[PDB]
């Protein structure tokens, strides 16, 4: 409900939380859910042999240790905590270029 | 020092402060009040069915945290106060890739006024898609968008307005029209709804 | 030629879905929208949909009624739901990019045949 | 002596606000500006538009930073201007402009004995001026680059040109294949914008086409 | 270990703002060059890509250390932690370091107190080049460096025994112009701030006319002599000669348009 | 917990470790291991003669300051730890404007093993230099060179 709640909760889910090991590093595999939205193809170019795609790539994983309980609503953080929290290695095999949008802000959503 | 008190101010502004909620996070919606003052419309690419606009996008929210009592009524603060707190994530959805200029320094500013609204104005070069119908090329004519809205919040979240009535809202510099081969002849602003696969958000969209 | 052909019921005491089906040419990248004539000549906007799946509506449907659009088969929706006795009249599908519109029906070169629809209490 | 400098500057460092102006209640800052206009690189018809390369240089007094018993200017290593004020001047009609960075960043401070800070910048942008065809090749163009405060209105902060008309310096040096400059100009006054007063400083430089070219390949 | 707490004991005290002998006396520089290879001479934009291994040697007193260890190597991550001459290129329209696999820095500290740093660098530097003899022109394209914030009362430069240094010229990029040879130069320059000891490196350059004495004087000549051919037509043949004359005035007025095209918009006659 | 027993093992891992050095320094050098597979290769630029080519560059080297004991035998660091462990300052001697790729996250991989030995895997895309030699074009055959090595550290 209050504001200061939510902050201590926050503050509680991210002390302790080691970056460097995945969700269940000792454990089974973590599962990574694909959601990606294409946006646009921009040029299919043959001289250059490649093509331009605007989309937005979401990941959904569940991650047991940024659990929290008595707040029933979904939490979207700023997008700098996202750099506070384990993220998968993923990467596009067959690119030659790519860059994430950052006008105002990185476009970027951490929930 | 006669200004030292200020810095004490500021020393108490951002004390317990916590930067990733945003002001009213499970209590209210962060009403958003933004307009743009439009400085030059850049040329339109027809080749890439792209356009470039140069604004001084300017935004507005009251955030009851940063209240304070001092001297001066409102606080002018660098653009490094900027990033020490939460601001809105913006973003244009038909964006291809735009700069916020940082010459000599990042191009904003912050006005913390007593009351505890917020004025974060910026200076952007974004390039966007303008899709066209060239069936009666060069005798058409086209309506080139301009849609911005939050990336991380949804309705219920963040909610974007004018500040001004729509019409009057989006303003264009006489002098700065920097289009070769087209004429402007004037813009519409509205607003709406996208429902994308995340939620429901608010894009706010100038024709 | 280009049609657009619609589809819905007329008469409801209510809850109603109202399409329009566009034929001879791909609305992929125009914008499509739905307008009202009440009786009395007097053109009202309902809702309108982009190529970027963004709604607009008018202040007097808001929330009202819900416009969407298939664009694998190349059709618009409108979902009308708490319909009133003053919201009988007649509802036309448009289509066109929007110049110096998305609200005004100058902006818009095709329409469809139009469709009626009355509520009974 | 190296440590009574390095004792005098971390003096001047300590209980240093770099947010506060060098008087955040008071008159306005004086910020006398000086160029150096190194070359024009690509005068573009085209895109309307042309680059320049400068040694953007700015002036000005702050008392914080005043130091006695080292009578020398003590000419500091550039990662010292992220720890100092300096002001937030923008170039108005600006495309695309970076700051040039081998070997190191091209950024000088110096600080004199009454607090007088000097900020050097080699800067290269591209800034946008539109262009009037109607008579080209035989055209005369007007081509500015608009130097401009950003946050700080006319009660805080002042421009002018350090030197009267001798600010701007290496015009006539310049050389362009097509152009040939015939006369520059700076101006200072006051625009007002949608949240205030601003000052304005203003370097327009006029670029007359030579015609040779156009004799060779056109014309005859 | 050893090495570990000696660059502790290095760091410690250090204020990598303050050059070394910040009222003693000016700094002292070495400079050298390795040119790598000196890219396409863009006449067009009238610049010239070089590649360099730039290596600068100074004394700092701060930097003295008695030990086993004569002398100690190092990378690129003591770069930043000591004071560094801001050596930039003056007539530098786009320059940038390398950055992989690591920043391509050399760093080495003796015990004495010399530091030397060693840097690649990739450098677009303009070239005024007067296109008045075009394709027989030799041009002397210039590499200007100073220090940007010290002027000469604080560093002064100076060049070593063989300092510019070129290895096979065969691998460069130098497609029409062919190098001749290299040259130092030093002066002192004035500008607003202060004076400021430049120093210049002058490549001279001639061009080689083999791809234009093929691309555009063989093919006028023939259409001068195709033009001679039209004499042995007889006159009688009127739509004959008058046809020739003009397709070779025509082509004439083409290759005039193609000679052109690969020099920037320079009016005055070539 | 099973999660703290290796966050404490990593936290103990660099104690001290001088990353400003490299592994054995004074009684050895190091062998640095080194391949490449080449995922495309790019196209050739006949105006540049520059040629793009895309590699997984993999090194590898003992670092006995690394050693470590616990139940896993590899142990996966982040990608920004490695800045805080020394690794070879490898450069290809003909290149131009060559890019590491840093989407989604770094293409970087270190892997250090319990003898202590380092595995650490690089993506990139090389722009490397193919002087040529076009006097019999178009009927010509080139051997486009890439040559890396060390930049500080000699032989
Ligand atoms: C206007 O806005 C512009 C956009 O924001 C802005 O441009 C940016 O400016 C900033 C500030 O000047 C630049 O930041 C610096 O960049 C230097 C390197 O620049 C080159 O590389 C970057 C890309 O950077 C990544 O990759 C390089 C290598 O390729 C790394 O070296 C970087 O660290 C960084 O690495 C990460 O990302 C990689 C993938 O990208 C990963 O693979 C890797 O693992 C890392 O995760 C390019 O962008 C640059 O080019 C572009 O930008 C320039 C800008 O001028 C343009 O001119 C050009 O045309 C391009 O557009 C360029 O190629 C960094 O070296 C530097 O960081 C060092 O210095 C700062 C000083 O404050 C230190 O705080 C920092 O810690 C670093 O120092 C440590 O490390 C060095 C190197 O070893 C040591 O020498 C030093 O002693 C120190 O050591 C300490 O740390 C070590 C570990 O790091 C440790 O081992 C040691 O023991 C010790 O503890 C800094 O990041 C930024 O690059 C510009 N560009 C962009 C795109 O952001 C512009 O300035 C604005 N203008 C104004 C006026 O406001
Ligand atoms: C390739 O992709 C990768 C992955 O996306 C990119 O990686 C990101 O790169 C960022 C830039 O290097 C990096 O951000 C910096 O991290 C530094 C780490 O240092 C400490 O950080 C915190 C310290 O905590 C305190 O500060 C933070 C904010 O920094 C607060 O959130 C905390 O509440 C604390 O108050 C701790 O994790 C450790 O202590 C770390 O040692 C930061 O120091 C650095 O901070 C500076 O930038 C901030 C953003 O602007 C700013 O808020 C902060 O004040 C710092 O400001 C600097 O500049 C001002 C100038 O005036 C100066 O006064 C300050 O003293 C200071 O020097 C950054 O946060 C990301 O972490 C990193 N993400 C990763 C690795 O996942 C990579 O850049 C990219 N490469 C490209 C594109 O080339
Ligand atoms: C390229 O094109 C640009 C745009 O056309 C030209 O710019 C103008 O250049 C003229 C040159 O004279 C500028 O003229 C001066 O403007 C000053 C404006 O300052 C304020 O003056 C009053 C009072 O405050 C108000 O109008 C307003 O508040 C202004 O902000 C005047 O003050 C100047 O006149 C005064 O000073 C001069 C001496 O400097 C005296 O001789 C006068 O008697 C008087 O006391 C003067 O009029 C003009 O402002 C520029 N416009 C801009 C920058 O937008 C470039 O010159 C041109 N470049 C070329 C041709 O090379
Ligand atoms: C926080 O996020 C979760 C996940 O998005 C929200 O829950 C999900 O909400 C959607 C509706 O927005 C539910 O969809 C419906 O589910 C029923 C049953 O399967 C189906 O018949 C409907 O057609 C529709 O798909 C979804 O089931 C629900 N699932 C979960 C896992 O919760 C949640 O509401 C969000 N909370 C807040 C306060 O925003
Ligand atoms: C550090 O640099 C400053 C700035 O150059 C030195 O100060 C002296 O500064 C004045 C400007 O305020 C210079 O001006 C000259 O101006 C006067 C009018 O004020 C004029 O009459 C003179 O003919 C001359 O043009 C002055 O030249 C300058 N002095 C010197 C020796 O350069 C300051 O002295 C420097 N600190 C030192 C040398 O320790
Ligand atoms: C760079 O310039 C220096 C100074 O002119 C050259 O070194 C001098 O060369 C002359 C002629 O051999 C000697 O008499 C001087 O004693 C040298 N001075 C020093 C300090 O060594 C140097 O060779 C030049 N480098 C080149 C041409 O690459
Ligand atoms: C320079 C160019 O572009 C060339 C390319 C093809 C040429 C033309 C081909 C055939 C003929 C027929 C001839 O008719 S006649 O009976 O008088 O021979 C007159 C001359 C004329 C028109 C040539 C003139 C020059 C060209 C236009
Ligand atoms: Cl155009």
């Amino acid at each position: 409900g209050n504001m200061s709640f939510v902050k201590e909760t926050v503050d509680k889910l991210l002390k302790g939380y080691d970056i460097r090991l995945r969700p269940d590093f000792g454990g089974p595999p973590v599962c990574v859910g694909m959601n990606i939205d294409i946006a646009s193809i921009d040029m299919v170019s043959e001289v250059n042999m490649d093509y331009t795609l605007t989309m937005y790539f979401q990941q959904y994983w569940r991650d047991k240790r940024l659990a929290y309980s008595g707040i029933p609503l979904n939490l979207t953080l700023d997008n700098r905590v996202a750099d506070q929290l384990w993220v998968p290695d993923t990467y596009f095999l067959n690119d030659k270029k790519s860059f994430v949008h950052g006008v105002t802000v990185k476009n970027r959503m951490i929930r | 020092d006669n200004t030292t008190v200020f810095t004490r101010i500021l020393d108490r502004l951002l004390d317990g402060y916590d930067n990733r909620l945003r002001p009213g996070l499970g209590e209210r919606v962060t009403e958003v009040k933004t307009d743009i003052f439009v400085t030059s419309f850049g040329p339109v690419s027809d080749h890439d069915m792209e356009y470039t606009i140069d604004v001084f996008f300017r935004q507005s929210w009251k955030d009851e945290r940063l209240k304070f009592k001092g001297p001066m009524t409102v606080l002018r603060l660098n653009n490094l106060m900027a990033s020490k707190i939460w601001t809105p994530d913006t973003f244009f959805h038909n964006g291809k890739k735009s700069v916020a200029h940082n010459m000599t320094m990042p191009n904003k500013l912050l006005r913390i006024t007593e009351d505890g609204t917020l004025l974060y104005t910026m200076r952007l070069t974004v390039r966007a898609e303008c899709p066209m119908h060239l069936e009666d090329f060069p005798m058409d004519a086209h309506a080139c968008p301009l849609k911005f809205g939050s990336y991380a919040y949804t309705r219920a979240e963040v909610v974007y307005e004018w500040t001004r009535e729509p019409a009057r809202s989006v303003v264009v510099a006489e002098d700065g029209s920097r289009l070769n081969q087209y004429d402007l002849l004037g813009q519409t602003v509205d607003s709406g709804i996208v429902q994308s696969s995340t939620g429901e958000y608010v894009v706010m969209t100038t024709h | 030629q280009v049609q657009l052909q619609e589809s819905g019921g007329g008469l409801v005491q209510g809850s109603l879905r109202v399409s329009c089906a566009a034929s001879g040419r791909t609305f992929t990248t125009y914008i499509m929208a739905w307008f009202r004539q009440a009786p009395g000549k007097e053109r009202e906007f309902l809702a309108a949909m982009d190529q970027g799946r963004i709604q607009y509506y008018g202040d007097s449907v808001r929330g009202r009624f819900t416009i969407s659009r298939d664009y694998a088969k190349n059709s618009v929706d409108l979902q009308l739901d708490g319909l009133r006795p003053e919201d009988t009249a007649v509802y036309y599908c448009a289509a066109g990019a929007g110049f110096w519109g998305l609200r005004t029906a100058s902006s818009y070169h095709y329409w469809g045949q139009g469709t009626q629809v009355t509520v009974s209490s | 002596n190296m440590s009574f400098v390095k004792e005098t500057v971390d003096k001047l460092l300590k209980g240093y606000d770099i947010r506060l102006r060098p008087d955040f209640g008071g008159p306005p800052v004086c910020v006398g500006m000086n160029i150096d206009i190194a070359s024009i690189d690509m005068v573009s018809e085209v895109n309307m538009d042309y680059t320049l390369t400068m040694y953007f240089q700015q002036y000005w007094r702050d008392k914080r930073l005043a130091y006695s018993g080292i009578p020398l200017n003590l000419t500091l290593d550039n990662r010292v201007a992220d720890q100092l004020w300096v002001p937030d001047t923008y170039f108005l009609n600006d495309k695309k402009s970076f700051v040039h960075g081998v070997t190191v960043k091209n950024r000088m401070i110096r600080l004199h004995p009454d607090g007088t800070v000097l900020y050097g910048l080699r800067i290269t942008t591209t800034a946008a001026c539109m262009m009037d065809l109607r008579r080209y090749p035989l055209d005369e163009q007007n081509c500015t680059l608009e130097i401009e405060s950003y946050g700080y209105t006319t009660d805080d902060i002042e421009f002018y040109w350090r030197g009267g008309d001798k600010a701007v310096t290496g015009v006539e040096r310049i050389e362009l294949p097509q152009f040939s400059i015939v006369e520059h100009r700076l101006v200072s006054r006051n625009v007002v914008f949608a949240t205030g007063a601003y000052p304005r400083l203003s370097l327009s430089f006029r670029l007359k086409r030579n015609i040779g070219y156009f004799i060779l390949q056109t014309y005859m | 270990g050893d090495v570990t707490v000696i660059l502790n004991n290095l760091l410690e005290g250090y204020d990598n703002k303050l050059r070394p002998d910040i009222g003693v006396k000016p700094t002292l520089i070495h400079t050298d060059m390795y040119v790598n290879s000196i890219g396409p001479v863009n006449a067009i934009n009238m610049e010239y890509t070089i590649d360099i291994f730039f290596a600068q040697t100074w004394y700092d007193r701060r930097l003295k250390f008695n030990s086993t260890i004569k002398v100690l190597r190092l990378n690129s991550n003591m770069v930043g932690k000591i004071w560094i001459p801001d050596t930039f290129f003056r007539n530098s329209k786009k320059a940038d370091a390398h950055w992989i696999t690591t920043p391509n820095r050399m760093l080495r500290i003796w015990n004495d107190g010399r530091v030397l740093y060693t840097l690649r660098l990739t450098i677009d530097a303009e070239c005024q080049l007067q296109l008045h003899n075009f394709p027989m022109d030799e041009h002397s394209c210039p590499l200007e460096f100073s220090s940007y914030g010290y002027p000469r009362e604080e560093i002064v430069y100076q060049w070593k025994r063989s300092s510019v240094e070129v290895g096979d010229t065969r691998s460069w990029r130098l497609y029409q112009f062919s190098f001749v040879g290299l040259r130092n130069t030093t002066e002192v320059v004035k500008t607003t701030s202060g004076d400021y000891v430049v120093m210049s490196v002058y490549f001279d350059l001639s061009r080689r006319m083999g791809y234009f004495t093929i691309q555009t004087y063989i093919p006028c000549t023939l259409i001068v002599v195709l033009s001679w051919v039209s004499f042995w037509i007889n006159k009688d043949a009127v739509p004959a000669r008058t046809s020739l004359g003009i397709t070779t005035v025509l082509t004439m007025t083409t290759l005039s348009t193609i000679a052109r095209k690969s020099l920037p918009k320079v009016s005055y006659v070539t």
